[PDB]
């Protein structure tokens, strides 16, 4: 199958905006996704947004106010589930 | 030309080893 994946670090006080951190196509993404899944860092679908997501940013510096929208959203759900336990 | 292009390969090749080791900081993925 086709594979993308960003990878985004984003902490609360420090981090005005989330850092990328990694992108990846093929065996990268998926490479990304294992070092993360063995991380316990949460991986989420959203296939639309990581296709808008990939050419736009670059690593090691922070998103686009433009994105500020999409993924807020998604690092909301990501932590309202992480919430209960 | 053989050596730069491996010299660019080489350099391709150790970004993405420093990305990889970056990633146990992530806090989250998107995925398509």
């Amino acid at each position: 199958p086709t594979h993308i994946a960003i990878a985004l670090k984003y902490n609360p006080e420090k981090d005005k905006a989330p850092v990328v951190v990694a992108k990846g196509k093929g065996t990268i993404a998926q490479k990304i996704v294992e070092i993360a899944e063995n991380y316990s860092i949460p991986v989420v679908r959203k296939p639309e947004l990581a296709r808008a997501l990939y050419p736009a940013v670059e690593v090691g510096k922070e998103i686009s106010p433009k994105f500020y929208k999409a993924v807020a959203e998604i690092i909301a759900y990501v932590m309202f589930k992480k919430k209960k336990v | 030309p053989e050596v730069k292009s491996r010299i660019k390969a080489r350099m391709r090749e150790l970004a993405k080893s420093r990305m990889m080791a970056e990633v146990p900081k992530a806090t989250v993925v998107i995925t398509n």
